[PDB]
């Protein structure tokens, strides 16, 4: 009764069979796919929701994207805040990197000095333990220490330590030293990472490393997990680009290996549902014989007879990707929500979830794509036949 | 020997009508797929527990003893109380140190212990993972140190020359001082192949007592347990038996996470795989389908011949499990050539992508292992025959109710 | 793997 | 017979007012820092080396400890003169005794003064001396093993002598004191 | 001297969406040792008496009691283990199976009713001799010919010495050389044990070589 | 009056991976008003027949040309286009669609040529209703009997018929009774605008009665 002749000769082929195995047998292709994409949401959730807690941790705090000059320091009067219009980026303040040894009066150990402004606001000042941000004067020379650094050197409320800059440093002729300034703590700080272990608080405005400049500005970034499309766009002249791919390059890289591997293990499942709909329509030919034979008869060219079973192959990979991306966005939604008898962790706190919108589009046509192409094989053997070899 | 219901079944499946060859092929490896990599991911999840017995807990002690910082004025007595403690088998004294190994614009950080070198084999295997054979006269008077492989390549250093570390300056007066580099030479290099090659370093306990200008005192006292998963309740035991309650751990606190995260793996990829067979196990419930209706007139003889409706369920259900008996016996041969020989294979692939795979810088080790199990390879059979068993009874309960009358007998 | 943890006990 | 040259006519030295520069140089052979200033050199024990414009490095010696003060950082800490090294070039001007007798082969080819030793223990492989007329050093650069070489040319020649008053430590209203001395 | 015993046995068969009844009181019963020669034609009821007498359906009309028990009566289970023992179906449409060789196929009911195996050897081997498959004992009957696939659908019926078989022409698919010998070793086993058969022919050429005459004009055999 | 320009035939079918020569001289030119009906043994050529001058496959060796166009010399995407405008073709093994109705197969060829979306329930509802089939509008062949099975077949045929109507065999499957009630309605339209129907039978009392007796005894097209 429909106009369209492509899909008039297919509607029928669906449910023809009156029992409920005869129909049930017939939508297998189906059932196989939509296995496959909720296996690759809801597995894919849990690991973007441990990823999401290493983001907001390591790269919350430890700023990644800092803009040293071609010397390494760079003047704020001939580069300043308005003039480093990237995009990306949403603030820009004044910060120093350098990697410094600690000396205290029980043992030694090492750190990253960082000098935040005191005006400034920073993520690491509520998690600061009875510490505040303007205590930091110039010309005091204070240190903020962290809660593991000052563990293992033994340094309480109230110690002198001893920092020195190995890298820049003025070369005496009186015995090759570094450059060591004794500083005195102030409070330490919690954060329950792994940042507290080297990371100090100092004043912007000291010359402990080199001469009166800065070394970059600290760049706020909106995903720094895409920091290599960032690297490679217009930069502007006297100016470098130092992502956290120096220190942590090859830890957040582990966890892009381990997300492929386990996306490559779950997508051996929608491999195997297109390998059913060649063995679906691989038998319908056979037994079909004496309707395909009896459409060419009619006045029907061979290429429109072929779109009759290319859209039996891709009907159950466009109700089956769109069926597994909502059953896939409700169980990870709704994981530890609705009741925690779904496997409990060995500490069980705040299990969190993460769907991304942009991951559910690129999952659903794939599966949309591997079921395309295992259809033309079928569709060719009963398009390219012959009606006077057919079975009469 | 075969009974009807298994040796009359293999002359039906002798059928041709068309393309209906390449419905075998599709099926067989369709199949044979999800076995192949069960195969060679269980025998890859066996080689890291193999290689986590001899290069974590063979080199790194259980007993973890932080005392109060008085040095230790009854470390003899302590080490003959927790020796005769059933579950301990022998004990060690060690002093922790935190160092700096540094030869010139380059700074590492480094973890200095100070351990017998006539003591320490007895309880753990150090020099069972050492490169050179430079193993022996680690004495008093040469002043030398042994460090790992992750600080050889970093501090671009050999096996012979000078080498400027820190040590801790030991004042009972809260003031500063200044520092001290002390000059070693390295005499030797190991290799762990994981994180203990870059944080790791040993010297005799002989040196460490001149550096912290002290005499016959200790900081710190290691032993060896059996027993290696009960590392809560013996800890507790050898801890009271010394002194007071002191700063004590053990290694589940801080080596947990290496045993675990595999045994997950076992959970995760197992319900993972069998929904590869069962969705695998859907061409043959297409392919009995079609069997029964081709061959509908060979059931209408089995009818008229006297054959109970028990008989003609039996027919379909072995007549599905010889299909898939030939693609799983098809996965299980092709999964024993990749599992033993996995290390000129995974090696293949990562000369043509440039970054090869499982740094040992934050994981494991460096290498993929594989040890091949003969009783994983017995769950994975009955696995793939029960999931092929449902499968092929729902076809084979729609042949027994056929009407043998509506069809020309 | 990908899950750190690094709750320690005295 | 030529080790008497550097013993006879640097006995009759006691100290000179001059200026002094430094130029270091990495194996590639380009400058990285600089360095000016003047300095003055007594004979027992006692030296005395500014720098002004370049670097803030102060420094004196009041017979046992040794000084160092950085107006750069704001510290001031206090060492002793054999906790540190002793084969530096710098120290073998003002000693002039049996510690510059252990192997010291030395010889002439001008104003070229450069030795070398067979068996050392220290990092240093040679260093030039250049001599006058009248008893004073003009060059007493150095080279390291890392391929770090340095020259250190003088100007402004003076011959006189001066009191130790202004060899005191004297540190700055309001800077850090550090006690090094164990 | 009654094997089974009808009475009003009407049936009924769809012929499009149109249950029309095709048989009408057949009460009629066989003979022991008197071979029926029942004239019915292609459309008329012919085919129905065939799978009816077996129990292949349900009349729904009445009960036909062979030795005491009904068999409309009487379950699947416990109708399977007397169509091997004492009853024979031959047919013309060569109801057979091409997968298996022609030991076998005479063997058939003798591996569904788990007898001795001693005894299917020998069994398999005497019966060729009565039709003719003394060259073809392990040929495929897709490769035997027209006259050679009719000889082993006798052999196939006859098997544990039946009291009645349900032959469907067996005559017509062959030559007239054939065609006596046939009835000549199917009628020898009258002598010897006394049983009998059914035969439907459509012409009254092979309806004289029968002993009894019953036509069928409605159903009423 | 010439409407198939056949010439001699030299169709070599490959039966069994052989090229022999079964089909050879085979020629005939049929008009308007007259029905040639070519009989044969089963085997002999006239059950392959219909697939050779019927458009789907050509024999390389004979080109007939009907609207002016050689077939022989054609492409594929040029021949589905005189196969459903005037050209009909009749089965005998119930070659039907079991999953549509009995309205929805003899509008199959309405579907595919693409015609007015308002005019299939006019034209093919009263070509399935002057053959007998009233009642059985929304039927499935499935529950049919042997006997209105074939008449679908039949009526699926004559829905656009100006010429080159080609027939196999319309009896046999069922009576000769009301076999001879369709040839009757089929051979009405002969009178009204103009056509013919080539039909393909083997029995003597199918052939001789309608316009002529022709006769095809391997290749010898006359001579009965
Ligand atoms: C050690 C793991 C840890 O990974 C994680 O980040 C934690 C994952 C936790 C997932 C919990 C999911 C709970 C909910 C499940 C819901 C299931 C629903 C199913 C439908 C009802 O690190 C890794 O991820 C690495 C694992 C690596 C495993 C081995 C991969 C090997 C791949 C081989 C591919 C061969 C392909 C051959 C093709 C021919
Ligand atoms: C976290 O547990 C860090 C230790 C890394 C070892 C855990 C193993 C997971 C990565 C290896 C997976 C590859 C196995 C290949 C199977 C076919």
């Amino acid at each position: 009764y429909q106009p369209v002749a492509l899909f008039i000769g297919l509607r029928y082929m669906r449910g023809r069979a009156a029992d409920r195995f005869g129909r049930f047998v017939s939508w297998l292709s189906t059932i196989g796919i939509t296995l496959g994409v909720m296996a690759l949401v809801t597995v894919l959730s849990v690991m973007n929701g441990f990823e999401r807690e290493l983001q907001n941790n390591i790269l919350g705090l430890m700023p990644q994207a800092i803009l040293s000059s071609e010397h390494g320091s760079l003047n704020p009067q001939q580069l300043p805040e308005t003039a480093v219009k990237l995009d990306g980026v949403n603030r820009v303040a004044p910060i120093t990197t350098g990697d410094v040894v600690l000396q205290s009066a029980r043992s030694v150990a090492v750190g990253v000095m960082l000098g935040i402004d005191p005006a400034q606001k920073d993520p690491l000042t509520p998690y600061l333990v009875n510490v505040k941000q303007t205590d930091l004067e110039p010309g005091k020379y204070n240190v903020i220490l962290g809660e593991q650094l000052a563990s293992q050197l033994g340094v309480n409320r109230g110690d002198q330590i001893r920092v020195m800059v190995p890298s820049a440093s003025q070369f005496t002729p009186m015995g090759r030293i570094p450059s060591q300034r004794l500083f005195n703590v102030i409070g330490t700080f919690a954060a329950n990472s792994e940042v507290d272990g080297y990371e100090m608080l100092v004043n912007i405005e000291d010359a402990s490393r080199l001469m009166g400049n800065i070394t970059g500005w600290r760049l706020w970034l909106d995903e720094p997990l895409k920091v290599d499309s960032l690297s490679q766009q217009k930069l502007p002249e006297g100016s470098k680009w130092q992502d956290w791919r120096d220190r942590k390059g090859e830890l957040f890289q582990a966890v892009r290996m381990e997300k492929n591997m386990m996306g490559l293990l779950l997508s051996l499942i929608v491999a195997v549902a297109a390998f059913n709909i060649i063995t679906s329509l691989g038998l319908m030919v056979m037994e079909k014989q004496g309707e395909v034979a009896i459409l060419q008869t009619q006045g029907l060219t061979p290429r429109q007879i072929m779109m009759v079973f290319m859209v039996q192959g891709a009907s159950a990979g466009i109700i089956g990707a769109i069926l597994g991306a909502a059953l896939g966005a409700l169980l990870a939604s709704q994981l530890n929500n609705l009741m925690p008898i779904i496997g409990v962790l060995l500490d069980g706190a705040a299990l969190p979830v993460a769907i991304e919108p942009l991951q559910v589009i690129v999952i659903a046509l794939v599966a949309m794509a591997i079921a395309l192409l295992s259809t033309l094989y079928p569709s060719w053997r009963a398009a390219a036949t012959q009606p006077a070899e057919a079975l009469r | 020997p075969l009974s009807l219901l298994i040796g009359l079944r293999f002359s039906r499946g002798r059928r041709r009508g068309g393309m209906v060859s390449l419905i075998s092929v599709i099926s067989t490896i369709g199949i044979a797929l999800g076995v192949a990599v069960l195969i060679v991911g269980l025998s890859a999840m066996n080689g890291f527990e193999r290689e986590l017995n001899n290069r974590i807990l063979a080199v790194v002690p259980h007993g973890e003893i932080e005392a109060v910082d008085q040095p230790w004025t009854n470390w003899q007595e302590a080490l003959d109380h927790v020796q005769k403690v059933p579950g301990i088998a022998a004990a060690a004294p060690y002093i922790n140190f935190t160092g700096l190994v540094e030869s010139g614009a380059n700074l590492r950080a480094i973890q200095v212990k100070g351990v017998n070198p006539q003591q320490e084999q007895r309880l753990s295997a150090l020099p069972s993972f050492v490169q050179g054979d430079a193993w022996r006269n680690f004495k008093a008077g040469e002043q030398q140190i042994i460090i790992g492989k992750g600080v050889a390549d970093a501090l671009k250093v050999k096996q012979g020359d000078w080498v400027s570390i820190m040590i801790p300056n030991s004042n009972p007066e809260h003031k500063l001082m200044q520092p001290k580099r002390v000059r070693l030479h390295v005499a030797g290099i190991l290799q762990l192949s994981g994180q203990l090659d870059h944080s790791f370093a040993m010297i005799p306990l002989a040196d460490a007592q001149q550096y912290l200008d002290m005499g016959s005192s200790v900081s710190g006292i290691a032993l060896k347990m059996t027993d290696v998963f009960n590392a809560n309740k013996l800890v507790r035991d050898a801890g009271e038996v010394t002194n007071s309650y002191v700063y004590i751990k053990s290694w589940i606190g801080t080596y947990g996470y290496m045993y675990r995260d595999i045994q997950m793996i076992r959970a995760i990829m197992y319900l993972a795989m069998v929904l590869v067979i069962g969705v695998a196990c859907f061409n043959i419930v297409s392919t009995l389908v079609m069997a029964v209706k081709d061959k509908s007139g060979d059931i209408a003889v089995l009818r008229t011949l006297g054959a109970k409706d028990g008989l003609i369920r039996a027919i379909f259900v072995w007549y599905g499990l010889l299909a898939g008996l030939f693609g799983s016996l098809c996965g299980v041969i092709i999964g024993v050539v990749v599992s033993l020989q996995l290390t000129p294979i995974i090696e293949w692939i990562e000369k043509l992508i440039g970054h090869q795979f499982l740094s040992s810088d934050i994981y494991f080790i460096d290498f993929l292992p594989s040890e091949l199990h003969w009783l994983d390879v017995f769950y994975v059979l009955v696995t793939a025959l029960l999931l092929s068993l449902l499968a092929s009874w729902y076809p084979a309960r729609r042949a027994s109710n056929i009407d043998p009358a509506r069809v020309l007998s | 793997c990908s899950s750190n943890a690094k709750i320690d006990q005295l | 017979d030529a080790a008497s040259d550097l013993k006879s006519r640097l006995d009759k030295v006691s100290s000179f007012h001059a200026s002094f520069t430094q130029k270091v140089t990495d194996g590639s052979g380009a400058a990285v820092q600089e360095g000016q200033g003047d300095l003055w050199v007594k004979r027992p024990n006692l030296f005395n080396w500014h720098m002004t414009q370049p670097d803030e490095s102060i420094l004196v010696s009041d017979g046992k400890t040794l000084w160092f003060y950085n107006p750069f950082v704001e510290q001031a800490t206090a060492t002793w003169l054999k906790d540190a090294t002793g084969n530096t070039p710098f120290m073998l001007i003002a000693r002039n005794q049996s510690s510059d007798w252990q192997q010291y082969n030395i010889k002439q080819n001008g104003d070229d003064f450069v030795l070398t030793p067979k068996a050392s223990n220290g990092n240093l492989k040679q260093f030039t001396i250049n001599v006058g007329r009248d008893g004073t050093i003009h060059q007493f650069s150095a080279v390291e093993q890392d391929d770090q070489r340095s020259s250190y040319q003088l100007k402004s020649q003076q011959n006189g002598a001066v009191d130790a008053a202004k060899f005191t430590f004297t540190p700055p209203q309001g800077v850090t004191v550090d006690d090094q001395r164990k | 001297k009654i094997l089974l015993q009808c009475d009003n046995l009407c049936k009924r068969y769809q012929e499009g969406s149109v249950q029309t009844d095709v048989l009408h009181n057949v009460s009629f019963s066989v003979g022991e040792g008197e071979m029926m020669a029942i004239v019915g034609s292609s459309g008329s009821g012919k085919s129905t008496l065939l799978h009816l007498l077996g129990g292949l359906d349900t009349p729904t009309s009445g009960d036909v009691i062979f030795n005491g028990q009904p068999m409309s009566k009487l379950s699947s289970a416990a109708k399977a283990e007397l169509r091997n023992q004492k009853l024979g179906f031959i047919y013309q449409f060569h109801h057979l199976l091409p997968d298996f060789t022609a030991l076998e196929n005479v063997a058939m009911p003798l591996l569904i009713g788990k007898k001795k195996p001693a005894e299917i050897n020998s069994r398999a081997l005497e019966m060729l001799k009565a039709v003719g498959l003394d060259h073809r004992a392990n040929h495929r009957p897709s490769e035997l010919s027209g006259g050679e696939r009719q000889r082993v659908a006798i052999a196939r019926a006859l098997v544990n010495n039946p009291r009645l078989v349900l032959a469907d022409e067996p005559t017509g698919n062959l030559d007239a050389r054939n065609a006596d010998s046939i009835f000549q070793l199917l009628g020898e086993l009258n002598r010897l044990q006394g049983t009998a058969f059914l035969v439907v022919t459509h012409d009254l050429q092979l309806a004289k070589r029968m002993s009894r005459q019953l036509e069928m004009r409605d159903g009423r055999l």
